């Protein structure tokens, strides 16, 4: 869950 | 040497600086406020240890 | 040839001591080596040889 | 050779280059390479390793 | 017998001739690492004095044991670098080689 | 230009509240880069 | 839990831009920063020249008549040539130049994907009236530091000596510095920004590195014995003509294993093998204690 | 090049043989990486021969040290030069100084 | 005794690797360590590493 915030902060480039 | 400027930068304390006074449950929580840049590594702190 | 044994003896001495004698025993060798020419026999020495 | 530091180590160990290594057990590696069956013999350990 | 800085060398593969011009000597600019043969070398060594297993294991392979030794000058172990130059040095009197 | 990822993973847990995981195999960097974005989420947030 | 996103692209040069973040929460600004400052030096893709035949020249270490740059001093200089490529993951480009004067990067000839950011940029000077200089530079794609030392394990017959491998310095990113500063958008108890300026060298667009870079970092959380070995040995280790070994790959013989399967029957009734090179594969195979016809029954394990 | 110097450099640099130095003062006739070939001005040069004075550039060879010694020039085609000036830099030399 | 000598000249271009030995003109020496990434470098505001 911990880098699931970060792969949700990533959501808006890949 | 390196290591023990280390450890002596590490152990010290400084007049006064972030959490100064304050108290925590443990060391746990004390390096967890440490990291986090809310306190100070060097700060006059009550804690409990055992 | 000389394998585990003194000196080595030539194909009518090994006739003598084979009590089959001369061209015979030199048909004997030539079909050996050829059992040892081909691989599965011969893999494992062949790399002695660099 | 030349030393350096390699902090990361445990008191027990010591970083040992990979060609120094090689060369200095080149027996023990040439018997544990013919040992489990990965050379034919001496002679291909060393073809191996060379 | 006199030593020859032919390119025939017993005992090794066309990678490792492959270097060498028909002389025998590495060519100018040939990038070479540790093992590479730089310069053929060969002396004569007769009579080789073989044991019974080497005997068998001959006549078994059928491989002529060569009556030359290989003492080519072969690149140090370790050192990788690339040939800038190449000079040959002959007695006065004696035929230069092709490279030469 | 394919990218690697790790294919040796293992956690070894002390207790229940406790927890050490490992990742064998991460690009040159990337281990720094993964660990510490993680901690300071892990931490801070 | 508000995901950032970007704002404003400003490119202040060729060379380099800076670009932003807006919703950034609380401390996520330095988390997401410096985490993509360092895919952002680390791992990106790159063009950079790496093999180099020059007119006659057998090694970097001499000099050519008409140019008062040492050869060693041309590779260095093309290494710090900056290109981009489009569908191509390698291109070899031809330059050609003569008479007195600098030669640049635009005296190359131009390829369908070749894109020459720096047309001024030195490769090496021209000091003679009558003196020329072609050669082929080959640009491939990759990512990182790959040298020079390591590109030689591989192999596999770079015997054109006139060609000269130079250190790949792929990677469009020179300098990449990150600064936070509150961002405040109309309605927000408190925001950071993210101001990542980078230096590149043109062959990379902004919005591209920033985007491959965050794909990359999202990316890493997708998770959180008998027969003879001669027989598999390829022809060539036979050291057969050039003419004999030509015919058995044409007639599907690859490998050992594949020769000694054939028999001389077989082989006469081929096109192209005569008497002479059925005696020199025998003589070949003989000398390793090999032949003809061998059966080995089993072709192949896996 | 040292960034923080002391004004020694140039000296140690030019009064060792590894720099080439300009023998008379002119003009650069031909800049190679080989060689370098200067027009002298006629004040200094003598009534016979006319003359120009040309410097054979040592270029890639064997140190003593197993290391390289080898000479750039830091001219360029058609440039004033004076007497006692750098033409070329030897190894582990900046522009007439010492950068070591 | 020698009829013929080849002598062949290398060029070989090493850069720098853990174990070499570097120092200042002050009397400082040292020997190199490890070699480290960009990435891990100390950086200024700048975002220039050292």
């Amino acid at each position: 869950r911990a880098a699931t915030i970060l792969a949700e902060q990533l959501e808006a480039f890949v | 040497q390196d290591v023990v400027l280390g450890l002596y930068y590490m152990t010290r304390d400084c007049v006064n600086a972030k959490g100064e006074g304050m108290v925590l449950t443990g060391p746990k929580e004390a390096e967890r406020l440490y990291r986090s840049g809310l306190a100070s590594l060097h700060a006059r702190v009550k804690v409990r240890i055992t | 040839f000389g394998i585990d044994m003194n000196t080595d003896y030539t194909l009518e001495e090994v006739g003598k001591q084979f009590d089959v004698t001369r061209e015979r025993i030199r048909q004997i060798e030539a079909k050996a080596l050829r059992k040892l020419r081909h691989p599965s026999r011969s893999e494992v020495l062949r790399s002695f040889l660099d | 050779s030349v030393i350096t530091v390699g902090p990361y180590l445990r008191l027990h160990q010591c970083g040992l280059p990979k060609k120094m290594a090689l060369e200095l057990f080149k027996p023990f590696i040439y018997g544990k390479l013919e040992l489990r069956g990965l050379a034919t013999t001496i002679k291909a350990a060393k073809k191996m390793v060379e | 017998g006199p030593e020859e800085i032919t390119a025939d060398i017993p005992n090794v593969g066309e990678a490792a001739l492959s270097k060498l011009d028909e002389s025998g000597i590495v060519y100018i600019g040939a990038e070479v690492t540790g093992g590479d043969i730089l310069v053929g070398k060969v002396t004569p060594k007769g009579e080789t004095q073989l044991t019974p297993e080497e005997k068998l294991l001959r006549a078994i392979f059928g491989e002529k044991a060569s009556d030359v030794k290989d003492s080519s000058l072969r690149v140090p172990n370790g050192v990788s670098g690339t040939v800038i130059d190449v000079q040959v040095f002959t007695r006065d009197g004696v035929e230069k080689d092709k490279r030469a | 230009t394919e990218f690697l990822k790790p294919r040796l993973v293992d956690i070894e847990q002390v207790s229940s509240t406790h927890a050490k995981v490992t990742l064998e195999p991460l690009e040159r960097g990337f281990g720094h880069t993964l660990g510490n974005a993680l901690r300071r989420i892990l931490l801070s947030s | 839990f508000l995901k950032p996103r970007l704002v404003d692209i400003e490119q202040v040069s060729s060379t380099h831009a800076k670009v932003t973040l807006e919703p950034l929460e609380r401390g996520f600004g330095h988390t997401l920063g410096n985490a993509l400052r360092r895919i952002l030096l680390s791992s990106m893709p790159g063009c950079a020249v790496t093999e180099v035949e020059i007119d006659g020249v057998l090694h970097e270490y001499s000099t050519k008549e008409g140019v008062q740059e040492d050869i060693l001093e041309i590779l260095l200089n093309l290494k710090g040539l900056a290109v981009r490529v489009q569908g191509k993951d390698e291109v070899i480009l031809t330059l050609n130049k003569s008479g007195i004067g600098p030669v640049t990067a635009a005296d190359i000839t131009h390829d369908g994907d070749v894109e020459i950011v720096k047309p001024q940029h030195v490769i090496c000077h021209l000091t003679d009236e009558n003196a020329s200089i072609s050669m082929r530079i080959k640009v491939q794609r990759g990512r990182g530091y790959v040298p020079a030392s390591t590109r030689i394990h591989s192999e596999e017959d770079e015997r054109p000596i006139g060609r000269l491998l130079v250190d790949a310095c792929y990677s469009p990113v020179e300098r990449i510095a990150y600064n936070v500063e509150a961002a405040r958008v109309e309605q927000r108890t408190d925001l950071d920004k993210l101001v990542i300026e980078m230096e590149t060298n043109g062959t990379i667009d902004p919005e591209e590195a920033i985007r491959r870079a965050a794909t990359i970092l999202a990316e890493q959380l997708e998770a959180f014995p008998e027969f003879d070995p001669i027989l598999l040995r390829p022809v060539d280790d036979l050291e057969l003509t050039v003419r004999s070994a030509n015919c058995l790959k044409a007639e599907a013989i690859h490998y050992i294993g594949d020769l000694v399967q054939r028999t001389e029957v077989e082989l006469l009734k081929t096109p192209n093998l005569g008497k002479k090179s059925l005696t020199e594969i025998k003589d070949v195979l003989a000398s390793r204690g090999l032949s003809l016809g061998m059966r080995l029954e089993n072709w192949p394990p896996a | 090049k040292p960034l923080v110097g002391t004004g020694m450099e140039r000296a140690v640099a030019v009064d060792s043989g590894v720099t080439a130095v300009a023998k008379r003062g002119g003009v650069v006739q031909y800049v190679d990486a080989s060689r370098i070939v200067i027009k002298v001005n006629e004040d200094e040069m003598y009534p016979g021969e006319a003359g120009i004075d040309i410097y054979n550039l040592t270029k890639y060879t064997r140190s003593n040290q197993n290391t390289c010694i080898n000479q750039m020039p830091c001219v360029s085609l058609g440039e004033p030069v004076e007497r006692g000036d750098v033409l070329a830099d030897g190894p582990s030399t900046d522009l007439g100084e010492l950068a070591l | 005794g020698v009829l013929k000598i080849v002598k062949v000249y290398l060029a070989v271009k090493r850069r720098i690797q853990p174990g070499d030995k570097m120092a200042g003109r002050h009397g400082n020496k040292g020997v190199i360590s490890k070699i480290n990434p960009i990435e891990d470098m100390p950086y200024d505001e700048n975002g220039t590493p050292v």
